[PDB]
RNA sequence: UGGUAGUAGCAAAUAUUCAAACGAGAACUUUGAAGGCCGAAGUGGAGAAGGGUUCCAUGUGAACAGCAGUUGAACAUGGG
């Protein structure tokens, strides 16, 4: 469909899209920024390390509240976490992008992620119960994820 | 209540038969705007009155 | 798979609660496709459904104490 | 070389000293599994039910201080997990845990 | 629709552990074993008022059950 920015060389580029994904936007954006400029294989093992709590995702923008971790120093940051389901979702997206590259007929081992973007999806409401007979929303924060990979040397 | 009267039981019977979903062949009509049955009743949200 | 139906049926036939009903952990596939009180009786006769013996509550200690009381 | 069987003794009292009463036995199982994974390079560790009964013989807040465990690294069966081999822990009923070396048993 | 903010919190009633099965996926389903609680004024078995298909079986896991769910008093089919 219509993406944010088209690849400069569409001949050797693959794309992936995910809409209305039940995963936190704030976690997804910051775990996407860490893997923004990574190689395809390096990103996948990074996500597995995040799932196994071996490498952390530095929280830079949505930094309020989240505590520190010893692994954050390698990123030059003081705060980080390990959102496993956020890592898993775009890990599946990376696999889907790799399949698209295989379908197009490109070299998988030369794919470097160039553009990855996370946007806010329409929130779906739920109900929570408070004191004095009050009702407040329990809104979710789903996100849209868009990714484009291009071959590099 | 297990000691239901005839009229109340008949009223509950009609409400139960009204609670069924819309068949899937209707929304293929030309002049149709019924995407779903909006007047469905659940025993835990709406108590039907009485 | 799912065995709540079989356990409830076995308890009803055995005239005891589901606490003492022992379902064979090996022939789960054989048990799972019973779904009828008539053929769980066949399973009972086969031995796949056994009621566990009542938990022991001995009064031997009580009787020994009452002997000293007397 | 890799399919081996060896038995040790585990000082549960040392490994759970200071944990809460409602957490002693579950942590004792975790420490037994952690010890097996630490001494044998295999994250896949399975604890026998008889060993589970032996650990929980007294109660959640009361466990034997020392327990004899036969630890065996075995070649994995079908349904190929990433771990090419697994480890099995078996309880060894022993009267006294005195002058007991970590002997290596043989087939 | 934002900052608050991925924050407050998800802390009333002692407590879960192990192996297997289905399953693509299991701290949460099922089985078996162990350890527990309610302790016959019960966390048991049955009624009246009240609710009205919530009862039973199969399938789904789109939405809900403030985590997740192979589970449901959820949804769809048929009975009673
Ligand atoms: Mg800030
Ligand atoms: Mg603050
Ligand atoms: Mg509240
Ligand atoms: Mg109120
Ligand atoms: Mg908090
Ligand atoms: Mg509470
Ligand atoms: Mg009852
Ligand atoms: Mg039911
Ligand atoms: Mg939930």
């Amino acid at each position: 469909v219509r993406y944010s920015l088209d690849p400069e060389n569409p001949t050797k580029s693959c794309k992936s899209r995910g809409s209305n994904l039940r995963v936190h936007f704030k976690n997804t954006r910051e775990t996407a920024q860490a893997i923004k400029g990574m190689h395809i294989r390096k990103a996948t093992k990074y996500l597995k390390d995040v799932t196994l709590k071996k490498q952390c995702v530095p929280f830079r923008r949505y930094n309020g509240g989240v505590g520190r971790c010893a692994q954050a120093k390698q990123w030059g940051w003081t705060q980080g976490r390990w959102p496993k389901k956020s890592a898993e979702f775009l890990l599946h997206m990376l696999k889907n992008a790799e399949s698209n590259a295989e379908l197009k007929g490109l070299d998988v081992d030369s794919l470097v992620i160039e553009h990855i973007q996370v946007n806010k999806a329409p929130k779906m409401r739920r109900r929570t119960y408070r004191a004095h007979g009050r009702i407040n929303p329990y809104m979710s924060s789903p996100c849209h994820i868009e990714m484009i990979l291009t071959e590099k040397e | 209540s297990s000691h239901k009267t005839f009229r109340i039981k008949r009223f509950l019977a009609k409400k139960q038969k009204q609670n069924r979903p819309i068949p899937q062949w209707i929304w293929m009509k030309t002049g149709n705007k019924i995407r779903y049955n909006s007047k469905r009743r659940h025993w835990r949200r709406t108590k039907l009155g009485l | 798979s799912m065995l709540r139906l079989q356990k409830r049926l076995a308890s009803s036939v055995l005239r005891c609660g589901k606490k003492k009903v022992w379902l064979d952990p090996n022939e789960t596939n054989e048990i799972a496709n019973a779904n009828s009180r008539q053929q769980i009786r066949k399973l009972i006769k086969d031995g796949l459904i056994i009621r566990k013996p009542v938990t022991v509550h001995s009064r031997a200690r009580c009787r020994k104490n009452t002997l000293a009381r007397r | 070389n890799e399919v081996v069987t060896r038995e040790y003794t585990i000082n549960i009292h040392k490994r759970i000293h200071g944990v809460g009463f409602k957490k002693r036995a579950p942590r004792a199982l975790k420490e037994i599994r952690k010890f097996a994974m630490k001494e044998m390079g295999t994250p896949d560790v399975r604890i026998d039910t008889r060993l589970n009964k032996a650990v929980w013989a007294k109660g959640i807040r009361n466990v034997p201080y020392r327990i004899r465990v036969r630890l065996s690294r075995k070649r994995n069966e079908d349904e190929d997990s990433p771990n090419k081999l697994y480890t099995l822990v078996t309880y060894v009923p022993v009267t006294t845990f005195k002058n007991l070396q970590t002997v290596n048993v043989d087939e």
